[PDB]
């Protein structure tokens, strides 16, 4: 039984370079090839490159010429991927992949049953910024049940947690995954459906907690009805 | 190049139901360079079947692999709620590896139309120079819902992102959140905003609209 | 630098089989026709022996 251990998540500015490590544990080193399979946030799997560690039988993707560089270090028994000229497209999760099975030959044409935990590369030119919660109020614009929510915008690390009435309101809450804006800042929105009889009766406030920036926002949702 | 295609994009199955996923190759490839992977809930992919027929270690009897030359099939006789998610086929023959686009499976359920809602932007956000109109589709089972933004009955594209929750555990329903993001000046160049929903169980494309004011 | 494994020596099994089958017949000329001979590994002693 073999294993792969990768590095932690990293945030790099656009245009710079990023270096990711991958160390095997309990297996042969120079035989089977190490491949890299990346996943952009929300798209299908994409093959980055492949490389036998010490032998040097390597090949990159057509999209990754003049920007990709795969090398290794045998004293540490760890391979390394280097990606230069980073754009918002290269943001995603990278996986170190490898096949497992007196054999001194080298294999490059084999699948990948051993997958690394993944490394999250974020390309965004910003710093640790707190959120800016904005209300999404209910109105006539339905039939007994209306909806209302909050919108988190312009923040970072994105471990933000959103509760309703300090954990009191749980059912009907749909917190959507965070999306990376073109400016380089995260944003999401969390809504909930209530009966229209308790619009002006029951008080509804959000609770947004962003841990790195140490921000706790409690915004009230008040209808206007246009 | 060698590229793979997967046909039954979303394949609905109940307990005990039998399904068959497909993986068509462009050129003719050997029957020893095709593998099937399981990916459940954005976790680590697990190798289901190697060499398009060799069942991997510990993979249960429910996963049978076939195929030859161009088409490769993955048959699931029975399934628990354990094996649900995205299935991918990989060609690992030549010097360039390529994956399938992925195929998600759903818990088969009766048809359900989506409850559609629309949310105008807040004036507090308009003080920042950005505008975000939200279209919501809630509690619909049949996947592949079509959301189209109409600005003065003119279709938009590019500036409309969307996100969908996973299949709910209790009622096996989905929910979509489309966000149309514009600037301050582009928001004022029109006044009628809407989103049209094309859907199976929805016998007519429902349009939810509002005006600027 | 790199992986490690013990040094070794390969001998083709068919050639060794033929060589032994050819030497046994010359030994039978000294120790009897239609008889059996055996040979195990070394007895013991010096590493060079
Ligand atoms: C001295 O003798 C040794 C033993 O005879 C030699 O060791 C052998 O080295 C060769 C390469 O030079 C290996 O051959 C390859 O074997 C691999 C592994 O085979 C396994 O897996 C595949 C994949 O399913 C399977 O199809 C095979 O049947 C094997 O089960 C193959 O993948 C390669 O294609 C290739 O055939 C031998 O396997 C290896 N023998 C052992 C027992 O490990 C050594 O090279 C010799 N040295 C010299 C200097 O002559
Ligand atoms: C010792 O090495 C020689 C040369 O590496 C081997 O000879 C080769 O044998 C293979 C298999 O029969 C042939 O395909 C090559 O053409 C041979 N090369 C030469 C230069 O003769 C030989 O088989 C090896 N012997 C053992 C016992 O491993
Ligand atoms: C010979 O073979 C036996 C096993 O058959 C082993 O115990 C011994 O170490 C070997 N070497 C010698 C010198 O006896």
């Amino acid at each position: 039984q073999v294993q792969l251990v990768q590095s932690g998540a990293e945030v790099r500015k656009p245009g710079s370079s990023v270096t990711i490590s991958c160390k095997p544990v309990g297996g042969t080193f120079t035989n089977f090839a190490i491949h890299w399979v990346r996943q952009a946030p929300g798209q299908g799997l994409e093959w980055v490159g492949g490389r036998v560690p010490v032998v040097g039988i390597y090949k990159y993707g057509k999209k990754f010429h003049d920007r990709l560089r795969l090398y290794e270090d045998d004293p540490m028994k760890t391979v390394f991927l280097e990606l230069r000229s980073l754009t918002s497209d290269d943001t995603g999760v990278y996986y170190c992949t490898r096949w497992r099975g007196y054999d001194t030959s080298s294999y490059y044409n084999d699948a990948s049953d051993v997958w690394g935990p993944g490394t999250k590369v974020i390309v965004s030119a910003a710093s640790t910024k707190g959120p800016s919660v904005f209300p999404l109020a209910p109105s006539s614009k339905s039939g007994g049940t209306a909806a209302l929510g909050c919108l988190v915008k312009d923040y970072f690390p994105e471990p933000v947690t959103v509760s309703w009435n300090s954990g009191a309101l749980t059912s009907g809450v749909h917190t959507f995954p965070a999306v990376l804006q073109s400016s380089g800042l995260y944003s999401l929105s969390s809504v909930v459906t209530v009966p229209s009889s308790s619009l002006g009766t029951q008080t509804y406030i959000c609770n947004v907690n962003h841990k790195p920036s140490n921000t706790k926002v409690d915004k009230k949702v008040e209808p206007k009805s246009c | 190049e060698i590229v793979l295609t997967q046909s039954p994009v979303t394949l609905s199955l109940s307990s005990g139901e039998t399904g068959t996923l497909s993986c068509r190759a462009s050129q003719n490839i050997s029957s020893s360079w095709i593998a099937w992977y399981q990916q459940r809930r954005g976790q680590v992919p697990r190798l289901l079947i190697s060499a398009a027929s060799a069942r991997a270690a510990g993979i249960p009897d429910r996963f049978t692999g076939r195929g030859s030359g161009t088409d490769f099939t993955l048959t699931i006789t029975r399934l628990e709620p354990e094996d649900f998610g995205v299935y991918s086929c990989q060609y690992y023959g030549g010097s360039f590896f390529t994956f399938g686009p992925g195929t998600q499976v759903d818990v088969k359920r009766t048809v359900a139309a989506p409850s559609v809602f629309i949310f105008p932007p807040s004036d507090e956000q308009l003080k920042s120079g950005t505008a975000s109109v939200v279209c919501l589709l809630n509690n619909f089972y049949p996947r592949e819902a079509k959301v189209q933004w109409k600005v003065d009955n003119a279709l938009q594209s590019g500036n409309s992102q969307e996100s969908v929750t996973e299949q709910d555990s209790k009622d096996s329903t989905y929910s979509l959140s489309s966000t149309l993001t514009l600037s301050k000046a582009d928001y004022e160049k029109h006044k009628v905003y809407a989103c049209e929903v094309t859907h199976q169980g929805l016998s007519s494309p429902v349009t939810k609209s509002f005006n600027r004011g | 630098i790199g992986d490690i494994r013990q040094a070794h020596c390969n001998v083709s099994k068919a050639t060794w089989n033929e060589t032994l089958g050819k030497v046994v017949k010359q030994l039978r000329k000294h120790f009897g026709n239609n008889t059996i001979i055996r040979f195990a590994n070394s007895s013991g002693g010096d590493l060079e022996v």
